[PDB]
RNA sequence: GGGUGUUACAGCCCCGCCCCGGCAGCAGCAGCUCGCCGAAUCCCGGGGCCGAGGGAGCGAGACCCGUGCGCCGCGCUCUC
RNA sequence: CCGUCGGGCCCGGGGGGCCACGCGUCCAGCGCACGGGGUCGGCGGCGAUGUCGGCUACCCACCCGACCCGUCUU
RNA sequence: CCCAUACCCGGCCGUCGCUGGCAGUCGGCAGAGCGAGAAAGAGAGGGACGCUACGCCGCGACGAGUAGGAGGGC
């Protein structure tokens, strides 16, 4: 059997670590939520330089 | 500790390791660690059946770290990426052998 | 109507000091000094044309006397811009310090 | 529930879970 | 019986859709939808009425065969590939033909075709050049766009359009569609200054230019 | 240029109270003032080399003889 | 008494995510695919007297390598 | 940043190991299986290839060599 790195594909580390999938359900949903909380502050922190 | 370069693996660094570079000596063959039952199929004696219950024994050394240890091929690592400060000495001098605590890490990223 | 290709020359062979290994040619494109600008000629599709006694078949063509070496840029190498190249043939020695076109078909821009 | 043996009967109400 | 709703929940990144599957079980909700539970033909003939057994069977063997191979998954022929773009290539771009007869000739892009490949033209009138597919791979992307969103381009022309089919004379159809769109982008390329003589001429490399070094 | 000296028409340093004085911000796109990292990590892209192996079966099943996208693994839709 | 983004499937009581879904009683089909090693259900050219192919084997050139074998001997 | 015959991935050859697998080609006297983490029973009241078994097949690991030894030489 051709041995797939896990780290690469991602189906191949599901079929070994099946838990691995709402690991990076989260830290996606996760980032993109921090990235707009960040970017939030940057757009209020414009509305405190006129202000 | 002229011959070697040892040091404290990270989480990350036992991940990788397990999951790129593992291979598992069943029946006295090198096995690559393709499926949870190769695992189970040897080490289910030890309540050991995936590679997140293999990692758990191996990180947080286990009552049965052994068996489990001992059922892992030793890992073929590639030449460090990026070369080495000095073969021959020890790291506290320069070099690259003996004990480099937790700076085993980068080394490993490189390697492996 | 014009020229369209780049000039480079066919440096040598990669080699250590005693061995050469024939099966990649080194490369130094006119123009870049440096790697931070080679990446542009990665993959780009390279040619060593050359002209013969007997003629031979023309794509597209009746039968002159030219014929080619074609090969690719594969990667960087060294740290001033010369790059390493890999051809269906490896290059005949005469060949050292002669012109070799530098295509830009492949291209990713 | 996992055990091959004296998991049987436990592994039974699964059968009427998507019933 | 029903018309089949959309996936529910939206691709998060390629493999990992939105929602886990609990989330999943309510959305389609499930909770409340538990579910519990021909070679023979007789023809008639003037004798009685016959029975053929259709596809007989074969009247030779060859002294070897080969076996069947193995089954693999992730290969699709080539209809069924995804056709990428590169980002700076859009409709109303400029390129720059590299390998074909037009060699240099900075023609104007319209559409990807199907098959992949660009439905480019340089206006006829200018380049020489007609509509004409052309593979992505063999341009260069000119940073220099025409706006053609008011362009009604004949969707009865594509790729099997340009299949070559078997002395070439080119058919009344290639003619008259020809002059169909170019006579929507000549109007809209002379209203750039110096567009239409910046198309005439060819792309060439002289002494001292580099193309790492130059924009375009 | 030289001397004097304590803010003067420049500044620098230390100390106490000022909510750690308050406020952005944060090992900073002032892309380089100084770190170690990732179960506290993920996404996308580009170049290079390779494609070894070749009968893995699925489903009507003894109320039927078909079919060569089949194992594991991921989640789509339908029988609301 | 104070502290802990503490531990107790985060003890118990008055907006976002869960590999959670039956009742009572006692104490199954259709597809898609990062999935057991590549395929195209994708194409283009040149080919009857000079072109095409011919690793090898004939000669020659060039780059790198390369001191003459047998033997006794550290 | 450069490169060793070292290390990693892949191909091929051979050797060694598993003292591995294959007699199951069990077909209208038919029923198409033993990849399965878990001492033991799918128990009764018209259909490619193959198996010179000294054959065929699958996994792993490994390969310097004088004196010398042994084996195999379609």
């Amino acid at each position: 059997v051709l041995k797939k790195n896990p780290l690469k594909n991602l189906r191949i580390m599901l079929k070994l670590n099946p838990y691995a999938k709402t690991m990076r359900r989260n830290t996606i949903l996760r980032q993109a939520r921090n990235h707009k909380l960040r970017v939030e502050r940057a757009a209020a922190a414009l509305a405190a330089k006129s202000d | 500790e002229p011959y070697i370069a040892w040091g404290y693996p990270n989480l990350k660094s036992v991940n990788e390791l397990i999951y790129k570079r593992g291979y598992g000596k069943i029946n006295k063959k090198r096995i690559a660690l393709t499926d949870n039952t190769l695992i189970a199929r040897s080490l289910g004696k030890y309540n050991i059946i995936c590679m997140e219950d293999l990692i758990h024994e191996i990180y947080t050394v286990g009552k049965h770290f052994k068996e489990a240890n001992n059922f892992l091929w030793p890992f073929k690592l590639s030449s460090p990426r990026g070369g080495m400060k000095k073969k021959t000495t020890h790291f506290v001098e320069g070099g690259d052998a003996g004990n480099r605590e937790d700076q085993i890490n980068r080394l490993i990223r490189r390697m492996n | 109507s014009g020229r369209l290709w780049c000039k480079a020359i066919f440096a040598g062979y990669k080699r250590g000091l005693r061995n050469q290994r024939e099966h990649t040619a080194l490369l130094k494109i006119e123009g870049v000094y440096a790697r931070d600008e080679t990446e542009f000629y990665l993959g780009k599709r390279c040619a060593y044309v050359y002209k013969a006694k007997n003629n031979t078949v023309t794509p597209g063509g009746k039968p002159n006397k030219t014929r080619v070496i074609w090969g690719k840029v594969t990667r960087a190498h060294g740290n001033s811009g010369m790059v390493r190249a890999k051809f269906r043939s490896n290059l005949p020695a005469k060949a050292i310090g002669h012109r070799i076109r530098v295509m830009l078909y492949p291209s990713r821009i | 529930i996992a055990h091959p043996k004296l998991g049987r009967r436990a592994r039974a109400r699964i059968a009427r879970g998507l019933r | 019986k029903g018309k089949p709703h959309c996936s529910r929940n939206p691709v998060l990144v390629r493999g990992i859709g939105r929602y886990s599957r609990s989330a999943m079980y309510s959305r389609k909700a499930l909770y409340k939808r538990k579910y519990a539970a021909l070679a023979t033909v007789t023809k008639p003939v003037g004798g009685g009425t016959r029975v053929v057994k259709l596809r007989k069977m074969p009247r030779y063997y060859p002294t070897e065969d080969v076996p069947r191979k193995l089954l693999s998954h992730g290969k699709k022929p080539f209809s069924q590939h995804v056709r990428k773009l590169r980002a700076s290539i859009t409709p109303g771009t400029i390129l720059i033909i590299l390998t074909g007869r037009h060699r240099g000739k900075r023609v104007v892009f319209l559409k990807q075709l199907s098959s992949g490949l660009l439905l480019v033209t340089g206006p006829l009138s200018l380049n020489r050049v007609p509509l004409r597919r052309t593979h992505q791979k063999f341009v260069i992307a000119t940073s220099t766009k025409i706006d053609i969103s008011g362009v009604k381009i004949p969707k009865h022309l594509t790729d099997a359009y340009f299949k070559k089919k078997k002395k070439y004379e080119i058919t009344e159809q290639r003619k008259v569609d020809q002059k169909a769109v170019d006579s929507q982008i000549l109007p809209k390329i002379k209203a750039v200054p110096q567009l239409q003589g910046y198309l005439r001429s060819v792309f060439a490399l002289t002494n001292g230019v580099y193309p790492h070094k130059l924009v375009f």
